[PDB]
């Protein structure tokens, strides 16, 4: 009882403990966690932007053909005033 | 000091300017060009009805789209419906990747130093990994021996529980030893030692940290012969 | 012709890459769609047929790292340019047939454009799914 | 305390690029950009006084175009040509210098950020789901 | 510190150097550095505008943090470690069912 008081006194029991786990960072994050690496883009990060280029490339090309669909073969000033009283 | 192996750093090449995108992507935006620049020319001269009236071909898209790319403006637009929906992809296509080019090159443009392992001997006490020693029948040996400084007391109970032996018999030992060892022994010795193995050839060698203690060469004469105090 | 060709001998390839691996367990390798065959070992050309089956933290519908692996190690898009590339040559083939009509071709070159279109695609999840 | 296994670096998504800003800011600015080109539709197209209508080429779309088009850095081919409708446009230049300028600051950051998962931390799900166990 | 305090006393029997050069500065004092009560300490960095720092326990320090004004700010880390108890009189029958 008088005992581990002194060396919780004296710090022996933070030596200690410093001694058996903050002297042995050993794996990984302890130590590499204050580093700095700078950058080499790949493309796995640029992805979903070259997917939306090319479904735009597909919805353009879709609105031509059925715009030449249409023209191969608003409506009635007037029933505009309607469409603009049921919108208000 | 300590001695180390000098980490090879690589240096910059001729075109150490493609650097911050890879040759994955350089290759995708010279397919995604293309693409992008015939899809522009089929939508525009597709019989719409008179047929000279728009002015898109496959020359003029050409380089309507590298001109959209590079941001130097243009000379026309696309007016049909399908030419702007399809422009205006590549519009935002432009604003993403040559963002991250000169975002990426901003950080490429500040820094190319190492990181600088193992100084000031602490992680040498902390570490298990690379290996120290010291010459045998000397005075660093000994000043490890009866040192007191916690930290240099723990560096002689790793070196005095080794295995093999951490020690060596000659200088030219050990320097060979850290010349082989890639990083897994350092070295300790004196710092114009160190600083004469730097200045020759292959310039293999490395000295971190800064030095530990004041020590010096003298004369060395017995004790109590007439030659001490002329000397 | 030529990119018919040269489509289906790029499809059906053993070699596309060249890596560090195993040839069969339970190396510089010979690496291709899925037969990652292997070369310069104890045995060289014994072709390993590969799929997915990590051993993971147990990603249950994580969506961009399950059904791009389902998208990858089964070629719908790389295998789409063969159907296409085909499909638009026998409509340049049937051009002479049925002809004075000046519609067909136009319906030819679709093909040709989309087959690229869907060949842009598979390189780009194949280059993704190797670093996947 | 409670231990768990490691979980494996979750990489940034499909939907990624447009995470350096905030969602409600993208919101106000699909609003800006329709406000923007219906007034400056409004400014033009005002019985202009035998060209008495057609003095400008300002049409709905065509105003919808030129806002797209000023927002993305590359200006189209017309120009507002008449006032009032260009203190609209230079307020949306003065947007979009605003705007753009602060995406672009550290987009490069956002693209590579690996941040981890963490399925259960005070425990309680223990408690309630029966898939992973505990002992 | 605290006057009567183990604080204070922990200071004076201290042996790590970096503590025992507190105490030399604490002891060699114009004025005095120490005070008598806790809030008399709490008063006097609330009025010193950064010319005097306070040496407390992290629960009273956490407690004046959550309050208003909330003027005051917890830095660094820990010392050591330290715990409260119940006192009773050396040898008393009290001190098992305590
Ligand atoms: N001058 C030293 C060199 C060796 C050492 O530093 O231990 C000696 O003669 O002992
Ligand atoms: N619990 C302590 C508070 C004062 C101090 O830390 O010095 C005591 O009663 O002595």
């Amino acid at each position: 009882n008088l005992a581990v008081l002194k060396l919780s006194e004296q710090g022996v029991l933070d030596k200690l403990k410093n001694k058996w786990w903050y002297d042995k960072g050993e794996c990984g994050a302890k130590d590499s966690g204050s580093k700095e690496k700078t950058s080499a883009l790949s493309l796995s990060n640029v992805a979903g932007v070259f997917y939306i280029l090319v479904g735009g490339l597909g919805l353009a090309m879709l609105v031509a053909l059925i715009e030449f669909c249409y023209k191969s073969r608003l409506f009635d000033r007037g029933v505009q005033m309607l469409l603009t009283t049921v919108g208000a | 000091s300590i001695m180390i192996k000098k980490p090879q750093k690589s240096k910059p090449g001729v075109f150490s300017f493609l650097d911050p995108l890879a040759y994955e992507i350089w290759m995708c935006i010279v397919f995604a060009y293309i693409g992008v620049s015939v899809v522009l020319f089929l939508v525009s001269r597709f019989s719409p009805y008179s047929e000279s009236t728009n002015e898109f071909g496959i020359f003029n898209s050409l380089w309507f789209s590298l001109g959209a790319f590079m941001q130097q403006g243009c000379d026309i637009s696309p007016r049909s419906l399908s030419g702007r929906i399809v422009g205006g992809v590549w519009w935002f296509f432009t604003l993403i990747i040559i963002s991250s080019y000169t975002a990426n090159l901003a950080a490429f443009l500040t820094v190319e130093r190492m990181v600088s392992p193992i100084e000031s001997a602490e992680d040498l006490s902390k570490q298990t990994e690379i290996a120290y020693g010291t010459l045998d029948s000397g005075s660093t040996k000994e000043f490890f021996r009866r040192s007191k400084i916690a930290v240099f007391d723990k560096m002689w109970t790793y070196m005095r529980s080794a295995e093999p032996s951490v020690f060596v018999r000659t200088t030219a030992e050990g320097v060979a030893r850290v010349r082989k060892s890639k990083g897994k022994y350092a070295y300790l010795l004196e710092s114009t030692m160190n600083e004469y193995i730097e200045q020759r050839k292959p310039c293999d060698t490395m000295k971190v940290g800064g030095n530990l203690d004041s020590k010096g060469y003298g004369i060395a004469t017995p004790k109590g012969s007439s030659l001490g105090t002329p000397v | 012709f030529a990119a018919f060709s040269l489509m289906t001998i790029a499809v059906g390839t053993d070699y596309w890459l060249y890596s560090r691996g195993v040839c069969k367990t339970k190396v510089m390798t010979h690496s291709g769609l899925w037969r990652t065959c292997c070369l310069e070992g104890n045995f060289k050309g014994l072709c390993k047929q590969i799929d997915h089956f990590p051993e993971d933290a147990d990603y249950e519908a994580d969506t961009a790292e399950y059904f791009l692996r389902a998208v990858r190690a089964s070629s719908i898009f790389p295998i789409l340019s063969v159907i296409l590339l085909f499909m638009g040559g026998l409509c340049i083939a049937a051009s002479e047939f049925y002809k004075t009509r000046h519609n067909i071709i136009l319906s030819a070159g679709i093909f040709f454009v989309s087959a690229g279109l869907s060949n842009i695609i598979g390189i780009i999840v194949y280059i993704s799914a190797n670093a996947g | 305390s409670i231990m768990i296994k490691k979980p494996q670096k979750s990489k940034p998504g499909v939907f990624s690029f447009l995470d350096p800003l905030a969602y409600e800011i993208w919101m106000c600015i699909v609003f800006a950009y329709i406000g923007v080109s219906v007034v400056l539709f409004l400014v033009s197209r005002f019985s202009p006084y035998q060209s008495s209508e057609s003095t400008n080429e300002f049409g709905i779309f065509n105003s919808l175009w030129f806002s797209l088009g000023a927002f993305m850095q590359q200006g189209c081919d017309i120009s507002p040509r008449s006032l009032s409708g260009r203190i609209v446009g230079g307020v949306w230049w003065f947007f979009t210098l605003i705007i753009i300028s602060s995406y672009t600051a550290n987009l490069a950051a956002f693209l590579t950020v690996e941040r981890m998962v963490s399925p259960i931390e005070s425990a309680e799900d223990l408690s309630k789901q029966t898939e992973i166990a505990y002992g």
